[PDB]
């Protein structure tokens, strides 16, 4: 089949570390010697076969940046907010941006440690407020309110 | 399955049915799952989301 | 204005002593008058259980309000929604006083540790009184001793512990700083 | 505006440019290429060349405008910035804005060469004053805290770990510092200087010792203090009013840093880090602000006031606090222009009524004479549209919001005036946050419908280069066939300098008068100085300076 | 916040507190203040962290000394 065995060629590209020759790749995997493979790889944007000798290079929720997230969040207001799956797709590593962009500008929901972060898409205005000490976090909320009257 | 192996026979099956569950694809391998999921990983393109949800893509 | 303040105050509350997501279930609040729970479970992804309590610290510190939005659909079926309603000014009750007792109680603990108050009989593992203690010194003695050790005592409640509560006063006030004008900007007005 | 250089121009902002352009030819760094070859340090190539041909004599006989200068400086291999920053000793004219002659950071090249036995005009002069409020204004955020604390820490590792790099140059500047203010290489230099003196030109500014903060260690004991007392100072309960001079007073209780020493820090970081040889700057900026800070706070008193919001009234009840400050009486930079200058001149079209200026700015005037627009023809018609097409008094003082009995005679006024009006129609909004719900509801309705057929709408936007695009997409099409409307600020960018001729305007607009209460007490606590120290009511301030602005955009 | 320039204040508090008795302010004169002032720098930076804290202890010593100095 031609798409099996240009991805296996495809692949070698970036494996090997080189960019090794036109014909040479084909004869490392030793089964690939269709034109195909040469037409995906000329084809190829990542696999950087150009008009040159056999040059064997590497290479939805398009908003890729803290600002770009937080117009996301922006033009969720008062409005749903997917949780961070096309997020960290379109961009990888938002788990570090969510915490580079703290204090309400990525502002998530980490939902669980092995969730790798299942955020929420929501905008606050300050967020973080964390100075507040947990014994007054053990303080503020052991009042009895009164009631209606 | 050698990895050229797991590349012509997933692709072999992904000709057959690329958009097909990825339940339903490894019942069709039934082999060590490491190689056809690998085969997956580099010869596919996951689409987790959507009406072809886990279905192999390129 | 006041009010959009008033929307903004349980803000310092919701973000500051509690999660990240607490002000995203209020958010919502702020983000649709009426907002429906079922609406606010799909709005974060977080399931039924999950939701659950959220709602309850800003009902219970009267934030919210969580209205029964009874209503008939075509279907004729038991139909509710826990509409989150924003109780603006009910809210500041539960803020104007909880910073009210908390620094009192910070007090409390410099003044103890200001005056002793008991005894204790470490040998013995004996707590005394001054009551307690003044029937075993004796007149040939200078620290009253104790009736199983027959040794003498030491003072209860000094004052090594009182300089950690300062602290916790001043920063009682530097962290309620923000929150006790934000009421009193919204208390200009009583709205 | 004046950089060569394909690598520096790329970028946007001018004080990156300026950085850049300055850290490719800097006292410090280009002489790490001349005695050394390193791929590290670059080279300007139009500094260097202007370093050997053109500082020997002037340009040949140009007198050289923005669009002749750039022409001219492209094909001859010159950057035309550092031509004219020397040519200040050689114009026999010279050519700059407001800022450059009051703002203090950057008139330090002033000649009294050129300043002593000068003529001075001051062109469209109305808004004179306002810019001197900036000038010794600043604010703070409790994110700018974190990027300071970064600074803090890192510049603590940057002149930690050049000690062991070079010691003695360490001490080599502390034996600058018993000498005196660093005279012989602060202020004689080509390139030298990074941080910036808001102070006023060196006048007011001791020579003494910066107290026992020598030492490079040492350095670090009252700067994480100093950080530290600053933010619960940030993080206060609301806006508190204390003179500049108690804020010191009480700095000195908790940070003993005496008066005298802490007006220093300016030409102590100049002289701290140009002994590391620093390369990296990002986290470092947040430094050369705050230390600007500490310059003011040691030095201003009684004239000014400190303020700081715990947030920002529009967003309320955040944690975002200010650090605010803002100049109260702007005559302080504007006397000393009076001080030396014999011949000055000041001339509006704008300016009414014109008796408040001389006793705002204290300088004295001879001539106070006026003019009115003799013609034979009227060619223009000033308005006072009280009432529109329902009769109902039209305004924006009662809110900032959009409400149906006023937004739809409004648009009701936009939509008849596009129907018979010729082309060239520019608005000036009271503010911009104004404008952004008077747009998106007016989009709600089919009111601006009609106006969508009949000219050309380029709205004013926070980018200003995608405003200059909308502009200049303007007046290409005024001069065209097809009629056009553009729509700005009062308060914005467009009434400072854009002109209008017979096809970009015709028949302008001018929603209400614009009243700048909007933003927090400030501007109340702003006031207030003007109404004890002179007899400027609020009433009086307040609806002058607004015509003033609104005949600023008529003309 | 950095706990080894905390002790910074505690080094240069204590010269507050003991070697008050320093002459910076006291003696007048602007050379000597700035030689103070170095000296004052080079008693308390060493005792701030202590990377070479074995004469700042001396300096304590001379610190103590200048507390009998204002003791007697
Ligand atoms: S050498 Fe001149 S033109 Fe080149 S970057 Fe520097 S200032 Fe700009
Ligand atoms: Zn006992």
């Amino acid at each position: 089949h031609d798409s099996s065995k240009l991805l296996w060629a495809t692949e070698y590209i970036q494996k090997k570390g080189k960019p090794v020759l036109v014909n040479e790749l084909l004869d490392y995997l030793s089964m690939k010697k269709d034109d195909k493979v040469i037409e995906l790889l000329k084809k190829l944007d990542r696999i950087e076969f150009d008009p040159k000798k056999g040059t064997f290079k590497y290479l939805t929720y398009d908003v890729h940046s803290p600002s770009e997230l937080l117009k996301l969040l922006r033009s969720q207001v008062t409005f749903k907010g997917i949780s961070c799956k096309d997020l960290k797709d379109g961009w990888p590593q938002c788990d570090e941006t969510i915490n580079q962009l703290e204090e309400d500008s990525k502002i998530l929901v980490l939902r669980t440690k092995k969730d790798k972060t299942p955020r929420y898409v929501w905008y606050n205005s300050g967020g973080n407020l964390k100075c507040i000490d947990e014994e007054f976090v053990k303080m503020w909320e052991n009042v009895q309110l009164p009631q209606f009257a | 399955m050698p990895k050229k192996e797991i590349l012509d026979y997933l692709f072999k099956l992904f000709d057959e049915y690329d958009y097909w569950s990825l339940k339903g694809l490894k019942e069709r391998t039934r082999q060590p799952e490491a190689h056809l999921k690998e085969c997956l990983d580099k010869v596919a393109t996951l689409v987790k989301k959507g009406p072809y949800a886990f279905k192999y893509t390129l | 204005p006041i009010d959009d303040i008033v929307k903004n105050l349980l803000k310092f509350v919701v973000r500051g002593f509690y999660g990240g997501s607490f002000v995203l279930v209020l958010d919502a609040i702020l983000f649709h008058s009426v907002l429906a729970e079922d609406d606010l479970k799909q709005l974060l992804s977080i399931n039924k259980t999950e939701l659950g309590p959220l709602i309850a610290r800003l009902r219970s510190d009267r934030l919210i309000s969580i209205h029964k939005q009874r209503e008939y659909p075509p279907n004729s079926k038991s139909v509710e929604r826990v509409y989150y309603y924003v109780k603006y000014p009910h809210a500041i009750d539960a803020i104007k006083w909880k910073v009210h007792q908390v620094v009192q109680r910070l007090k409390d603990d410099l003044d103890k540790n200001s005056e002793p108050n008991g005894y204790m009989c470490p040998i013995c593992l004996t707590k005394y009184t001054q009551l307690e203690a003044v029937q075993l010194l004796n007149f040939d003695r200078t620290e009253f001793l104790c009736s199983l050790c027959d040794e003498p005592l030491v003072e209860d409640d000094s004052g090594k512990k009182n300089k950690e509560k300062q602290d916790k006063l001043n920063r009682l006030m530097d962290q309620i700083q923000p929150i006790i004008d934000s009421l009193k900007k919204i208390d200009d007005s009583r709205i | 505006n004046l950089c060569l250089h394909p690598e520096v121009s790329k970028e946007r902002k001018g004080t990156v440019v300026d950085e850049k352009c300055r850290r490719m030819t800097n006292g410090q760094a280009k002489r790490k290429l001349e005695e050394d070859p390193e791929a590290n340090v670059e080279l300007c190539e139009y500094h260097e060349n202007l370093y050997n041909i053109e500082v020997e004599d002037y340009l040949p006989k140009g007198v050289f405008s923005f669009e002749k200068l750039l022409k001219y400086c492209e094909e001859k291999t010159l950057c035309p910035y550092f031509i004219v920053r020397r040519m200040i000793s050689l114009c026999n004219i010279i050519i700059y804005s407001y800022h450059y002659l009051l703002d203090p950071k950057i008139a330090e090249r002033v000649s009294n060469e050129v300043s002593k036995d000068s003529i001075v005009i001051f062109d469209e002069a109305h808004n004179i004053d306002n810019v001197c409020i900036e000038s010794l204004s600043l604010d703070l955020t409790t994110d700018a805290l974190r990027r300071a604390t970064r600074g803090a820490n890192a510049l603590d590792e940057r002149i930690s770990e050049v000690r062991k790099v070079d010691s003695q140059k360490l001490q080599d500047e502390y034996e600058k510092l018993v000498q005196g203010l660093h005279s012989a290489d602060i202020l004689t230099d080509q390139e030298e200087p990074f941080v910036e003196t808001p102070v006023l030109p060196q006048d007011l500014l001791t020579e003494a010792i910066p107290g026992n903060i020598r030492r490079a260690e040492h350095f670090v004991s009252f700067l994480k203090r100093l950080i530290e007392y600053l933010k619960t100072r940030m993080k206060v309960l609301h806006v508190i009013s204390e003179t500049p001079k108690s804020f010191l007073q009480h700095l000195k209780q908790l940070t003993f840093i005496e008066r005298k020493p802490l007006r220093f820090c300016s030409e102590r970081l100049s002289l701290l880090v140009r002994t590391l040889e620093v390369t990296e700057v990002e986290d470092f900026t947040a430094l050369k602000d705050i230390a600007t800070f500490a310059t003011l706070i040691s030095t201003y008193e009684e004239g000014f006031l400190l303020i700081i919001e715990p947030y920002e009234i529009e967003n309320a009840a955040v944690p975002n606090p200010i650090m605010r400050f803002t100049c109260l009486d702007a005559s302080i930079a504007i006397k000393p222009v009076f001080e030396r200058f014999s011949s000055v001149i000041i001339t509006s079209g704008t300016i009414s009524p014109l008796d408040m200026y001389p006793r705002m700015l204290n300088f004295k005037t001879v001539l106070q004479k006026s003019y009115a627009m003799t013609l034979a023809k009227k060619s223009f018609l000033p308005m006072i549209i009280t009432k529109g097409s329902d009769q109902v008094a039209i305004s924006s003082r009662f809110e900032i919001r959009n409400d149906p009995s006023i937004v739809r005679n409004y648009g009701s006024m936009l939509v008849e005036f596009a129907k018979i009006t010729p082309d060239g129609m520019v608005v000036f909004f009271p503010s911009y946050l104004y404008m952004e719900s008077i747009v998106s509801m007016w989009q709600t309705m089919g009111i601006l419908d009609e106006v969508w057929k009949h000219k050309l709408i380029l709205v004013e936007t926070p980018d200003a280069q995608e405003t200059s695009l909308a502009l200049e997409t303007y007046r290409k099409a005024c001069s065209n066939g097809r009629g056009a409307i553009l729509l700005s600020v009062a308060r914005g960018k467009v009434s400072e300098g854009i002109d209008f001729d017979h096809q970009y305007g015709r028949t302008v607009l001018m929603i209400g008068i614009p009243f700048q209460y909007t933003e927090s007490r400030i501007l109340k606590a702003r006031l207030e100085f003007m109404r004890e120290n002179y007899r400027i009511r609020e009433n009086d301030f307040l609806s002058f300076d607004a015509m003033r602005h609104a005949a600023q955009c008529l003309g | 916040d950095d706990v080894e320039v905390e002790k910074e204040v505690d080094i240069r508090k204590r010269v507050f507190n003991v070697f008050n008795k320093t002459i910076d302010d006291f003696n007048g004169d602007l050379v000597e203040y700035n030689k103070y002032l170095e000296e004052v720098e080079d008693i308390i930076y060493k005792l701030d962290h202590g990377i070479d804290v074995a004469k700042t202890e001396e300096k304590l010593r001379t610190y103590e000394e200048l507390n009998k100095q204002l003791i007697m």
